[PDB]
Parts: C-alpha cells; sequence; structure tokens
C-alpha cells in the first residue's frame, strides 16, 4: 500500500537521448564515451522491463517533440515512464544539437494535468550533464 | 577526463 | 485531487552549480555507477536505495585524471530530487 502499483501489462516506455555531436555554433566539443553509456543504459533498462528507444544527436526541436509525443501516448497499461538525458548542460538547461533548452520545459509534458495516463505513476528523469562550472576538490 |  | 508536479523523480549526475565528469574511454561516472548498481540490485531494491548506492559509488570510486592542475584530482557527488509519493520497486 506504500509502494507504487506495478500490476500492469508492461513496465513502461524508456526514452534515451544520446547527444554526442553538436553544431560548431554551440562551441561544444564531442562527448566521447557517451556511446558506451547509451548502450549500457539500453541493456539495463530493458532488463528492468522498459521498452527502451534510443535517439542520437537530437536538436532541441527534436527533444521537445520526442517527449511531447511520448506524453500524448496511451500509458494506461504502463506502470511508469523513464527518460535518460545524456548531453552537455548548464544550470537548469540541457544542450541539444543546435542550442539549449531548459530541463523544466522538457519534463513539463508529463505533469499530471498534461499527461493523465501517467497520473499517480512515477515519472523518472535521469540527467547526465553539467549544472555549472564549480569544481569539487573533495577531502579525506 | 572531460567535463559536461 | 493531487498536485500536477507530483510523482516526479530527478536523478541528476551532480549537484547544482557543479561540473559533471565523463571518461572518454569508459563513459560518464554517473552512468557507469548507475548501470553497475542496476545490474546487481535493480529488481530487489527500492529506487531510493539504488540511487543512494549510486551516490556513494560516484563519491568514492572516482577521481578526475586531467592535464590541467585546475581540473586534476577532482570529485563528484550526484543529486537525487524526489517528488515521489510512494516507494518504487521494479
Amino acid at each position: 500500500t506504500y509502494q507504487y502499483n506495478m500490476n500492469f501489462e508492461k513496465l513502461g516506455k524508456c526514452i534515451i537521448i544520446n547527444n554526442k555531436n553538436f553544431d560548431k555554433v554551440t562551441g561544444m566539443g564531442v562527448r566521447n564515451g557517451t556511446d558506451k553509456d547509451a548502450e549500457a543504459l539500453f541493456k539495463c533498462f530493458r532488463s528492468l522491463g522498459f521498452d527502451v528507444i534510443v535517439y542520437n544527436d537530437c536538436s532541441c526541436a527534436k527533444m521537445q517533440d520526442l517527449l511531447k509525443k511520448a506524453s500524448e501516448e496511451d500509458h494506461t497499461n504502463a506502470a511508469c515512464f523513464a527518460c535518460i538525458l545524456l548531453s552537455h548542460g548548464e544550470e537548469n538547461v540541457i544542450y541539444g544539437k543546435d542550442g539549449v533548452t531548459p530541463i523544466k520545459d522538457l519534463t513539463a509534458h508529463f505533469r499530471g494535468d498534461r499527461c493523465k495516463t501517467l497520473l499517480e505513476k512515477p515519472k523518472l528523469f535521469f540527467i547526465q550533464a553539467c549544472r555549472g562550472t564549480e569544481l569539487d576538490d573533495g577531502i579525506q | 577526463d572531460e567535463v559536461x | 485531487k493531487i498536485p500536477v508536479e507530483a510523482d516526479f523523480l530527478f536523478a541528476y549526475s551532480t549537484v547544482p552549480g557543479y561540473y559533471s565528469w565523463r571518461s572518454p574511454g569508459r563513459g560518464s561516472w554517473f552512468v557507469q555507477a548507475l548501470c553497475s548498481i542496476l545490474e546487481e540490485h535493480g529488481k530487489d531494491l527500492e529506487i531510493m536505495q539504488i540511487l543512494t548506492r549510486v551516490n556513494d559509488r560516484v563519491a568514492r570510486h572516482f577521481e578526475s585524471q586531467s592535464d590541467d592542475p585546475h581540473f586534476h584530482e577532482k570529485k563528484q557527488i550526484p543529486c537525487v530530487v524526489s517528488m515521489l509519493t510512494k516507494e518504487l520497486y521494479f
């Protein structure tokens, strides 16, 4: 009674956005190693039971359309939704192939009033990106 | 090692 | 009636204001750890137990290797943001 209901026909959809290459105009360099990440994530989340789809080097338009389209799907027989974002980023924003888009713009499609079929179901967002330019020197 |  | 901003969870690879680290040869620290934990305990632990164990792994088992004395021997701690109203098991 204190756990999310999992008795559904499928665990849910999982969208992986894998941004490796960026337009010169962004001045962002190649994210070498992210291909290793995306396939690893692919193996793990399909193992959990997600029906996972990978997209590469998405534009901001592409990223917005992807999650919006997903939010307009029928999640009646899904237990949850998950989205993994692999890209460059700064505070509150994430880099697309052609520029930046705020993360809250991307996840707002899955708000309770905009995605009824995912209501009272967990919406998971995993984000691999910078959130600023401070460094953690650590200590022992 | 590179940053994001 | 329930809040529209409810039942979200944000697993950030790092805290606000801070850099996120990646190894060109093995991948980003966060995703490496995340996948490692999810392979072992993905089906027998609650999601917050999993992410807590991810936080621990990134903090301890990673240290930046860099040319630049400004970017060398640096650390990272991920950042979990939960708006969940129940426990999550896969």
